[PDB]
RNA sequence: GCAUGUGGUUUAAUUCGAAGCAACGCGAAGAACCUUACCAGGCCUUGACAUGCUAGGGAACCCGGGUGAAAGCCUGGGGUGCCCCGCGAGGGGAGCCCUAGCACAGGUGCUGCAUGGCCGUCGUCAGCUCGUGCCGUGAGGUGUUGGGUUAAGUCCCGCAACGAGCGCAACCCCCGCCGUUAGUUGCCAGCGGUUCGGCCGGGCACUCUAACGGGACUGCCCGCGAAAGCGGGAGGAAGGAGGGGACGACGUCUGGUCAGCAUGGCCCUUACGGCCUGGGCGACACACGUGCUACAAUGCCCACUACAAAGCGAUGCCACCCGGCAACGGGGAGCUAAUCGCAAAAAGGUGGGCCCAGUUCGGAUUGGGGUCUGCAACCCGACCCCAUGAAGCCGGAAUCGCUAGUAAUCGCGGAUCAG
């Protein structure tokens, strides 16, 4: 029913994150598909350690989009609360969807 | 000029981005680019207090800059009269929801950022070069690190011939990771010019 | 060719499409 | 060259020397910045000074010389050789 | 009834069926010629099966995704050759000190910063 | 970084296509990207002190 | 031959710096004006910018004309908020605005041989040192050396040495096997239906998909050896560090840049500072340095036919449809992106045309015709179609790279950026 689309940085405040979510959808009645790791993206950059003139030198720097998303099957009253009143990652950006 | 920052090698191995968000194509842009004035102005006064890391977290256009710093009634004035001075002055850039902390550098010489700036002080203040250094690191094996290190690195002590220095002691092993290190550049301004400075200091293999 | 310009690589390589690329 | 979907171009400064001085029959001496301009039948017989970098060239314009742009008959630099 | 194995080989993946029968492979659909055409390793992924006698004892149900039909055929035998264990877990004996039980850990290596291609750096004369 | 010449590209100029960046952080526009709206000697500069989000080291 | 830097010349200027390897497709991961420091013209003077001071007027502000290459300047009008006092006209105030003056702004002016920082390099080479002690009157030595071993100062044994600090190494990532949590937008082995398209029911098996763990240790065996180690093998996906990355010790070359920024100092500040349109970094008797395509039969070409990984995209990616030989234009469905799209992978495969030719090789340089981006393609752009079809039949002396999924060869992609 709701699904979850949660886009952050860490790997690790992005399991946490969608992991405490996962628990309060199964005591609060709803069966649930699980935590799903996704197709992740990275952007990267290569660039000149130098100033000046030394070229053939280069530094490697690469940020890591970070996409999961979580199924909620039958939600329920005593559920879509308890994960308004469940939010507290920092780093993470959530959003809802629902077909 | 052949080494590498210690800090920017343990990003997300043994320590952590200061500004830590999410944000789009669009958004990164001009989100950072307010970090990067916030860190400004809060810098540029904040000095005489000591200021060490300083902490951005975001959400829905919230901001959340916390703040470690040497003193924190420098930062506060008496009562809670200058920090709230600021708390706006900060909303008067962002358009939005600064929620200015404050966090006690609770021990000065265990955090580096500090030990460099005093140093660099102390050369701007016309001192003994060597000793400055040398009590520098002292202090840094006196409050308890596992290892220290300061490099004085200018026209030292007004000389024409531009030269360098240091000392140390203890484990300063920044080939291993798993050693956490912090890095702390000063930047000492004196008559005959501009004169940087480091200070590395280990705490613990993890 | 392939710095050759009329003809099948010649485009690819350009990267280009024309009478001698088509777009299927 | 230039798109045709989009006819031709010329500076309006530049067309408003031209044919204020063609719609009262006279000649004179016409001083502009633009080359960017392509030059029109209607201002063949007319006395044009074009500029290259410090200097604005005697350009007399005949027929044939239609489409073609007006930085075309004032070159930019110098060259005679190197000794 | 079908016996599977897991053939994978340098950005390529294959999956293979062994059932009792004939000697037709099916590789997405298509026989093993009309996907192996002019092509001559090709013949050779069946080299697994033909060191224990039994090309005509089995079928061949084949899938494949990634890589070039060499790095595909590779792990098509390397699929035949893990599949053979889970119809005999004896058969394990013959086809290690004959080499066929092995994920080729070969890789197309990165591509180096001032270096063309890797390895390969530029050329320089008046050294 | 001419201090003026931050500023002719800071304000919106005559036509659209004069359109060029430059860095915030010290105005170099020969080598930035849209994307940190800065330069390459700024991004490390900067990224090695984790002042930019998420913006790792990279190795494969 | 062309592309790109460079030397030298030329120039109103062809702005700068790089200098044996370790300058030369390097600063430029995008010079038509812009960038832009350069040159020729038209100009601005508390200045495109800061925190202000004093005198006098002005709310801020917004609209139009004139002259003009643009800037710039002369000038018409709309507007008269906020704070305090007051009944009131209206004075005081903060902001900002103009005129004059002053603080001063600003400079890609100089010196990298006055610096910061960051980079290159000998060099991922195995080296550089200190403590306590020992030994010399001492500088100094010993340690670190010798023999064995190691990719190593790695380690074993010896020694008047014993240990530690910065290096080696490991901890981090990638790839190789496998297990735990997971089944969407991915996946299809069995069963049901099927518009034959994983299309739908259903399933998440396997492929994949990211997070965490497991595993390799000279552990086992014969041999060699005081030992460390070494050689051959068994098992294992991997064997002696499995392949690859990040990772650069005390120091040197007074190596590099005041042209990212930072700053001592010398230097201008109605001028080097500032704005502007145009011209220039692309000029061309030459020379080098880097690469592209060739000179072709293991090939060129036209069809039909398969198999990729990685990345980007809602100010964009643009499936199809129509027009055009085509670039592309018009119309328009999907996509915050495993769901939609760039997307054709190309060498390979099937089938056929060429038959040693300056050639159906080769694809320069030209003539003409168009499309697109853009205020604007003459300097000075890319792409389309037609016609032109140059040099070159594998390259002097010299000289470069690579030890395995490497070399070669073939295609895809991203950054920069309208192009
Ligand atoms: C010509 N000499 C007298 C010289 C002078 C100065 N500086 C001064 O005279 C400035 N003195 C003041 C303080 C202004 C009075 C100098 O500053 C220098 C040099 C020497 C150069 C040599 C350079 C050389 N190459 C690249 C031209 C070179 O081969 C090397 C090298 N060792 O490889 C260099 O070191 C060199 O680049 C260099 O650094 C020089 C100077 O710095
Ligand atoms: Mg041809
Ligand atoms: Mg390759
Ligand atoms: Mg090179
Ligand atoms: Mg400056
Ligand atoms: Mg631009
Ligand atoms: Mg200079
Ligand atoms: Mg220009
Ligand atoms: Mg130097
Ligand atoms: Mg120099
Ligand atoms: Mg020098
Ligand atoms: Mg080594
Ligand atoms: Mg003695
Ligand atoms: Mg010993
Ligand atoms: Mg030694
Ligand atoms: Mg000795
Ligand atoms: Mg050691
Ligand atoms: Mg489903
Ligand atoms: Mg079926
Ligand atoms: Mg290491
Ligand atoms: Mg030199
Ligand atoms: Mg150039
Ligand atoms: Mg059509
Ligand atoms: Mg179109
Ligand atoms: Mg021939
Ligand atoms: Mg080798
Ligand atoms: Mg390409
Ligand atoms: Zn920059």
């Amino acid at each position: 029913k709701i699904r979850i689309k949660l886009r952050g940085f860490d790997h690790k405040t992005l399991d946490a994150s969608a992991q405490k979510i996962v628990e309060a959808a199964r005591r609060s009645g709803a069966q649930v598909s699980g935590p799903i790791p996704l197709p992740t993206r990275v952007r990267r950059f290569t660039v000149i350690r130098g100033p000046f003139k030394h070229k053939d030198s280069r530094e490697h720097f690469e940020l890591r989009t970070h996409n999961r998303l979580v199924d909620i099957i039958n939600p329920n009253r005593k559920t879509i609360e308890q994960l308004m009143t469940l939010d507290l990652p920092t780093g993470v950006e959530i959003e809802i969807k629902t077909v | 000029g052949n080494k590498i920052h210690p800090i920017g090698f343990r990003l997300g191995i043994t320590r952590d981005w200061e500004s830590r968000w999410y944000a789009g194509k669009k958004q990164y842009r001009h989100l950072l680019l307010e970090d990067q004035r916030i860190r400004g102005l809060l810098e540029k006064e904040l000095y005489s207090a000591g200021l060490a890391r300083v902490d951005i977290e975001r959400a829905a256009d919230n901001v959340a800059v916390t703040v470690h710093v040497a003193k924190p009634g420098v930062v506060i004035g008496r009562g809670g009269e200058r920090i709230r001075v600021l708390r706006e002055e900060l909303a008067k850039l962002t358009g939005k929801n600064v929620a200015l902390n404050v966090q006690e550098v609770q021990n000065p010489n265990l955090s580096a950022p500090l030990v460099a700036q005093r140093v660099a002080e102390q050369i701007e203040r016309r001192f003994a070069v060597r000793r400055a250094i040398k009590q520098a690191v002292q202090r840094v094996m006196e409050s308890g690190a596992k290892g220290a290190k300061v490099i004085v690195s200018g026209r030292i002590g007004g000389a024409e011939q531009a030269r360098t220095e240091w000392a140390a002691q203890g484990r300063v092993p920044l080939h291993t990771l798993r050693a956490n290190i912090d890095y702390g550049f000063a930047l000492a301004r004196t008559t005959y010019g501009v004169l940087g400075v480091k200070a590395y200091i280990f705490l613990g293999e993890v | 060719g392939k710095g050759d310009r009329r003809t099948r690589r010649g485009k690819i390589w350009r990267g280009t499409y024309g009478k001698y690329r088509p777009r299927k | 060259p230039r798109s045709l979907k989009k006819g031709v171009f010329v500076d309006d400064h530049l067309l408003e020397k031209v044919l204020e001085l063609n719609a009262k029959g006279e000649k004179r001496l016409i001083k502009t910045w633009s080359r960017r301009s392509t030059i029109v039948p209607e201002m063949v017989g007319h006395t044009i000074a074009v500029y290259n970098g410090k200097q604005h060239v005697p350009v007399y314009i005949t027929e044939n010389m239609v489409g073609h742009k007006l930085g075309e008959f004032a070159p930019t630099r110098t060259y005679r050789g190197h000794g | 009834e079908q016996y599977y194995g897991t053939g994978r080989r340098k950005e390529a993946v294959a999956r293979v069926f062994l059932r009792p029968g004939n000697g037709k492979v099916t590789v997405n659909g298509q026989d093993f010629n009309e996907y192996f055409q002019g092509l001559v390793r090709a013949v050779a992924a069946l080299e697994p099966l033909r060191a224990v006698d039994a090309l005509g004892h089995f079928d061949a149900y084949i899938t494949v995704r990634g890589g070039g039909k060499s790095g595909q055929i590779d792990a098509i035998k390397l699929g035949i050759a893990r599949a053979l264990v889970q119809y005999n877990p004896d058969y394990r004996a013959k086809l290690k000190p004959l080499g066929f039980l092995t994920r080729d850990a070969r890789v197309v290596e990165r591509k180096k910063y001032g270096k063309h291609k890797a390895r390969r750096a530029p050329q320089y004369s008046k050294r | 970084a001419r201090k003026a010449l931050i500023e002719k590209a800071k304000r919106t100029p005559k036509f659209k296509v004069r359109a060029y960046t430059r860095c915030v952080r010290c105005g170099r526009a020969r080598s930035v990207y849209r994307f940190f709206g800065l330069c390459r000697i700024c991004l490390r500069e900067l990224a090695h002190k984790g002042q930019l989000p998420g913006v790792r080291k990279a190795s494969w």
